[PDB]
C-alpha cells in the first residue's frame, strides 16, 4: 500500500486542522485548538482499484510552535498544500511568504503545489476576491480551490480535492 | 509628596520581583514547548522512515 | 509634584501590562501540560485495551 | 505475547524513571526532566522458554502532573514497585501514603508488590536505615531491595531485580 505524503501549510487559524480532520475523519471537528509542531491523519482510498495511504500533515501555523519543524515537513514530501482564509485578507497577503518557505527547502519543482481558500461558507464576511486569488494561484502554476470545511454548498467539497491531489499523485 | 515617592519606590521593586518570575516562567514555557518539538520531532521521524 | 505623579502613572501602566505577559505566559504553560495529558491518557487507554 | 503490567510508583526526584530507563535500556540516563503524565518502557524476555513482554509504567510523581492519571495506572496491574529515595527520608515517611492509594485502587491484594530504595551508590548522604526499609518492607509483607540506577555495583542489581518480579509474575 504505497503512502503519499501530503504537508498542508498556511497561516494560523485559517482552518488547516478542520480541512484534514474533515477529509479523514469524515465530519466537521466540533472543537479544536492550535496545533503543537504536526497532527498527523492517514486515510486509506481506493484510486484506480489500488488501495493508497494519504497521509496529511498538519503542520502548525504560529511560527513559536513549528520554527524547529520545518525540515521534517519537507522531506520525502509528494504534494504541499497552502492554505488560506477567505475572510481574512491578511492571511492571503501571507502566501508569498509561505511560498518562499517552500522553495527555500525543495530544489525539485516536480511536486504537485496546490492554493486552497478554505471558509467560504461565511459568504458575508468573504474579503478574498476570486479573481485576485486566482491571478495569483496561476502566477505561482497552481491550481485555486475555494472550499469549506464546515458547508461548501456547491462549492468544491473538500473529499473532492485531495482525491483529485490523490488521482494527480498516482500517474 | 514624599509619600508619593517612597511609594513609587515600592512598585519599582515590586516590578522587578515580577520580572524575575516572568523569566521563570518563560524559562518553563521554553521547557515545556521544547518537550513537545522533541516528541513531534521523533514521530516525525517514525514516519519519514515509510 | 507634578514630574513625580506622571512618571509614576507611566510606570504603573508598564506593571499593569507586565503582569498581563505574565498571565498570558501562564495559560501557555497550563495549556501545553493540560495536553500533555491528554495525549498520555489516551495512550494509556490503548494500551489498557492490549 | 503476554504483555505484564509493572507501574512504578514513588515520590518525585526519587529515580523511576532512571530505574525503568536502565531496565529497558541498559544504560542510566544522563539528562533527565519531570516526568508528565506516564513513560511507557517495554522490554521483552524469555522466561523459562515463553516469550513475555515487561511494560513498565514510569508514573509521575509530581501532583500537577499525576492528578487525572491515577486511574490509568490501576487498571490491569500486575505487579506494583514501590520506590524510595535512599537519601531522602520524607520519601521514605511517604510510602503508606502510596501503599494507601494502592490499597483504595486496587481490588486484589495478592499481585506482587516490592519496595526498592534507589540512590545507595550515594553512600555518603544515606539517610533511611536498612534495617527500617527491611521492618517496613516485612510490615506490608514486601521484599527489600536496596540498589542504584546510575552504578549496581555489587549491590542488588537492577536487572536482578526485575527479572525477579517477572519471574514471580509468570508463575
Ligand atoms: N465558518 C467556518 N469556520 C471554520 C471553517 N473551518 C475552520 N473554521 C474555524 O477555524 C477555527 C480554527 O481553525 P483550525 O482548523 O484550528 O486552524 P489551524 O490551521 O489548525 O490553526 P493552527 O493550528 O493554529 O495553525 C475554528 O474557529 C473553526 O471553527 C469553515 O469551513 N467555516
Ligand atoms: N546518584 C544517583 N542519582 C540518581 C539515580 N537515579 C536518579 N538519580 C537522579 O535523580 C534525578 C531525577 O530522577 P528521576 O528518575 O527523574 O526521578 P522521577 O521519579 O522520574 O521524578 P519524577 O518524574 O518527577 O516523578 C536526576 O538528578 C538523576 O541524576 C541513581 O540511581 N543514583
Ligand atoms: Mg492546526
Ligand atoms: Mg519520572
Amino acid at each position: 500500500s504505497r503512502i503519499f505524503k501530503i504537508i498542508v501549510i498556511g497561516d494560523s487559524n485559517v482552518g488547516k486542522t478542520c480541512l484534514t480532520y474533515r477529509f479523514c475523519a469524515g465530519r466537521f471537528p466540533d472543537r479544536t485548538e492550535a496545533t503543537i509542531g504536526v497532527d498527523f491523519r492517514e486515510r486509506a482510498v481506493d484510486i484506480d482499484g489500488e488501495r493508497i495511504k494519504i497521509q496529511l500533515w498538519d503542520t502548525a501555523g504560529l511560527e513559536r510552535f513549528r520554527k524547529s519543524m520545518v525540515q521534517h515537513y519537507y522531506r520525502n514530501v509528494h504534494a504541499v498544500v497552502f492554505v488560506y482564509d477567505m475572510t481574512n485578507m491578511a492571511s492571503f497577503h501571507s502566501l508569498p511568504a509561505w511560498i518562499e518557505e517552500c522553495k527555500q527547502h525543495l530544489l525539485a519543482n516536480d511536486i504537485p503545489r496546490i492554493l486552497v481558500g478554505n471558509k467560504c461558507d461565511l459568504r458575508s464576511a468573504i474579503q478574498v476576491p476570486t479573481d485576485l486569488a486566482q491571478k495569483f494561484a496561476d502566477t505561482h502554476s497552481m491550481p485555486l480551490f475555494e472550499t469549506s470545511a464546515k458547508n461548501p454548498n456547491d462549492n468544491d467539497h473538500v473529499e473532492a480535492i485531495f482525491m483529485t491531489l490523490a488521482h494527480k499523485l498516482k500517474s | 509628596n514624599q509619600t508619593l515617592k517612597d511609594e513609587y519606590d515600592a512598585l519599582q521593586i515590586t516590578f522587578t520581583a515580577l520580572e524575575e518570575k516572568l523569566r521563570k516562567t518563560t524559562e518553563e514555557n521554553q521547557e515545556l514547548v521544547t518537550r513537545w518539538m522533541a516528541e513531534k520531532a521523533q514521530e516525525a521521524n517514525r514516519l519519514n522512515a515509510e
